[PDB]
């Protein structure tokens, strides 16, 4: 809204002829905006999206609360846990499945037990690089190419 | 001594620089058409919130020089003998539009003088102070400050007049002190509510005898006693009374003992409400979805009602609306009505997100949807590349794949469409819930009134119904608001200001406000006041019906006028009421330096009777 | 036009449950246009877009002219 | 009249220069008027586009065919 209002007015001044040009108004309500972005005292970005159901016994959030990755500015890897499917619709991370993966850069898979695993093969088919692994059946057969 | 002309204003609530309430919407649209006025001589008091406060205010420094001119000194060093004793507080910008100037008392820095003070309020209006009670605490807390902060102001400027105005109880201690201190400074009471107003209506009979009710022993009654006390002595204590609404006036006028001087109905920034066509088809979305397997009626012949705010099931009229919903139903079967009508219900009440349900129905009408689109377009493509070209348009594969979605449409053997888009966390106990299954409004397609209580804010990035609340009015047909406490209605007002025909009370301020400013505009009153019950639940029926009978032409052109009535509620215009009550003061303050400022003795026994 | 009412009509066809798609109004706006397209006879499309000043001794189109293309 | 948008100069009855002043006289109005007068004006004309539809201008295609065939055959019509 305040950079579409600077273009009216860069346009009218330009379109005339013959430094502050947001008024006062516009700072308002920059302002406040900027100011609902602060985190409560060491409230750090949280490492999960949703409230789990069982959430002391979690294996997931469990481990990476056991390797201690929580967000914190000094670490360069950050950690979310997303547990639902994915939707174009939602209010958070709003993405098909398909959307997600391809704006990502990496998969990463690395399966135990996948007598074959159809989600890195179609992880790889939509054109994003992948980690699998050689007890996986996708990743055994990509082993001999 | 005193000048009238260029005078200070300073506005005094609970809710200044942190919502807690409506006033805060108040206060905060209000801002602007008060500080075009005012400029730095208007300034808003408040208890300081620390939670919040550094999301809401432009903190300033007020020790600088240039944080005042030369003519409000009188503040500055107000606001140092302040500091001086211990009194801590924060002066910035409200960060709103018109940004005004805000002053934010923090309590904690004088909860020392809690117990000399409960005292001096006993031994000066006979209010108790419970300890157990932290709102009053912090009220007297409040009222004490700012009285000091005002006295200190009034001695110190020896140019302006002072006019201070006080809102709500929480906000109204200050006003006793005043007056006994004999502080120059002409003050004004608005009350939004009151209390034993809304406490004799949280079970369900009010407007006929509350005029034979023993005020002292019903407080007494509800453990309200004091909190009731603090409000009455704020309203006798004020050079000028005021409600929100003539209805609320009404109740005052009996319950807190002294007639309102006037009444000061809330405007809106009707700018900022500022295209039904197209979001009328986001609801047509959502229907589709929500009754597939079942869609059995013309949307080109459906109205969409709905009734919207905070849960109250009684107070904001939900089971008038379920009821008068239900006969309106047979009215419509009885008459063999051709047309059909979904009513929403969007009052927040606690859940799990949406259901399985809910979600299934919507997903799959977006999967037809896809599908006919790529269909589509395909038998375009093959359309143009033969006229081009010159000299079952179906394959088979687009067969298949139709045939699919069209399917998983289909509902299990006798399944309804849900009458809820959301998994209840109280699923037995909830009033309307139980409501539209005593009428049993179920979605039947026999019945000609559909029901859909979506029991969350709407917001426009939802699976479901994807639409902000501001869409989804426009979106609708009519709004119904069949309040019944309301002092004044921010919901049913924003309503008409968005252009779209509503339904209201003449017990609903914004109702009782509106039946004076008839239905041609847009506006239905129902009397929920004179006619009993059952005559109100017909008359509801009685607006509804009409407002379905109504061809394509009456109706464009009601919502074209009503989209006129939009600016009548702008403060702009509701703005001058305001001004009124201010020089009513000013004018019982000084009635002498008045007389000479217009050369005659004007009347001053109401606002009314002053301009 | 014609292929988004056809698409409106499968999508209601559809949100209902429980060969010409186009009705006949649809096929005479469709027959004028395809009929619109007809050059006048043994007219071939124009090597050149727009009205020369000097048509007759233009190098580019005299030359086309001249290898007859 | 002037209220539904729709202005009628009269270039039958006034002198040429009389029309031209009633022409100037309604273009003027209509630059003073204010931009809510204006929106109930478009509103209003808005309402007279389906008066103008055959379904309704028909009515007197039809008046013409009878008055033609009570004409023609008075008797089969009389007896109609």
């Amino acid at each position: 809204e305040v950079t579409t209002s600077i273009g009216k007015r860069i346009f009218d001044h330009a379109i005339r002829y013959p430094g502050e040009l947001l008024k006062s108004s516009d700072k308002v309500m920059l302002k406040r905006r900027i100011l609902a972005l602060r985190r409560p005292e060491g409230q750090l970005p949280p490492i999960v999206t949703h409230n789990m159901v069982d959430d002391a016994n979690d294996l997931i959030l469990n481990k990476i609360r056991q390797v201690q990755l929580f967000n914190s500015p000094s670490d360069r890897v950050k950690m979310i846990f997303h547990p639902e499917f994915l939707n174009a619709n939602n209010p958070i991370l709003g993405l098909d499945y398909d959307e997600f993966v391809r704006g990502c850069h990496l998969g990463v898979f690395p399966s135990y037990y996948e007598p074959w695993g159809y989600t890195p093969a179609e992880c790889t088919v939509m054109g994003v690089p992948s980690i699998t692994t050689n007890v996986s059946g996708f990743g055994s057969y990509m082993e001999d190419l | 001594s005193r000048d009238l002309q260029n005078h200070l204003l300073f506005e005094t609530a609970t809710e200044v620089a942190n919502r807690v309430g409506g006033i805060y919407s108040v206060l905060k649209s209000k801002a602007p058409i008060t500080v075009a006025q005012y400029k730095d001589h208007y300034h808003l008091i408040g208890p300081l919130n620390k939670a919040t406060y550094q999301n809401e205010v432009d903190i300033l420094d007020w020790k600088k020089p240039e944080a005042f001119s030369d003519e409000m000194r009188p503040v500055q060093h107000a606001l140092q003998t302040m500091e001086s004793r211990g009194v801590h507080f924060v002066y910035g910008r409200w960060l709103i539009e018109g940004a005004p100037k805000v002053i934010l008392f923090d309590l904690d820095s004088v909860r020392g003088y809690s117990n000399e003070w409960k005292g001096d309020l006993w031994s000066l209006v006979g209010i108790p102070s419970p300890e157990n009670d932290f709102e009053t605490n912090d009220a007297i807390l409040l009222g004490y400050t700012v009285a000091w902060f005002l006295g200190e102001v009034a001695h110190l400027d020896s140019q302006h007049a002072i006019v201070a105005h006080f809102h709500e109880w929480l906000a109204g201690v200050a006003l006793p002190l005043c007056r006994k201190r004999r502080i120059d400074v002409v003050t004004i009471f608005t009350t939004h509510a009151t209390l034993l107003g809304r406490y004799l209506c949280a079970s369900g009979d009010f407007y006929n005898c509350l005029e034979s009710v023993d005020v002292d022993h019903e407080a007494g009654r509800f453990g309200i006693y004091h909190r009731y006390c603090i409000e009455r002595a704020a309203a006798h204590s004020a050079d000028v009374f005021t409600t929100v609404s003539q209805i609320t006036a009404f109740e005052a006028e009996h319950l807190l003992k002294r007639k309102p001087d006037g009444i000061l109905p809330n405007g809106l920034n009707v700018i900022k409400f500022q295209l039904h066509a197209l979001k009328k088809e986001k609801i047509n979305d959502f229907v589709r979805g929500h009754f597939h397997g079942c869609f059995d009626f013309d949307l080109d012949n459906t109205l969409y009602f709905f009734i919207a705010g905070r849960y109250e099931y009684k107070n904001k009229g939900a089971d008038m609306f379920i009821e008068a919903l239900a006969r309106l139903n047979y009215r419509l079967k009885v008459s063999g009505s051709k047309k059909t009508v979904v009513a929403f219900i969007v009052m927040p009440a606690k859940n799990n997100s949406f259901t399985v349900e809910a979600l299934k129905g919507q997903a799959e009408v977006r999967a037809l949807e896809n599908t006919v689109h790529e269909v589509t377009t395909s038998i375009g493509k093959r359309i143009f590349d033969h006229a081009i070209r010159y000299p079952e348009l179906l394959k088979s594969s687009d067969k298949v794949m139709l045939k699919r979605r069209i399917l998983a449409l289909r509902r299990p053997e006798g399944q309804l469409p849900p009458i809820v888009t959301h998994n209840m966390v109280d699923d037995a106990n909830d009033l309307i819930l139980n409501k539209i299954r005593q009428v049993q409004l179920f979605n039947s397609p026999s019945d000609r009134v559909k029901m859909i209580f979506h029991p969350e804010f709407l917001n426009a990035n939802n699976p479901i119904l994807g639409l902000d609340y501001d869409e989804f009015v426009r979106g609708c047909h009519l709004g119904v608001f069949p309040s019944y406490y309301e002092p004044w209605g921010y919901t049913p007002a924003e309503c008409t200001v968005m252009g779209v025909p509503s339904i209201t009370t003449n017990v609903s301020g914004f109702g009782s406000y509106m039946e004076d400013l008839a239905k041609d505009y847009g506006i239905y009153i129902v009397d929920r006041r004179f006619k009993a019950p059952d005559e109100s639940v017909e008359q509801l029926v009685d607006y509804m019906e009409e407002f379905v009978k109504k061809t394509a032409a009456q109706a464009i052109n009601q919502r074209n006028r009503t989209e006129r009535l939009s600016d009548l509620l702008d403060w702009k215009r509701m703005g001058l009421e305001y001004v009124k009550a201010r020089q009513l003061a000013l004018r019982r303050g000084y009635p002498d330096q008045f007389r000479e400022l217009v050369g005659e003795e004007l009347n001053d026994s109401n606002m009314d009777a002053l301009a």
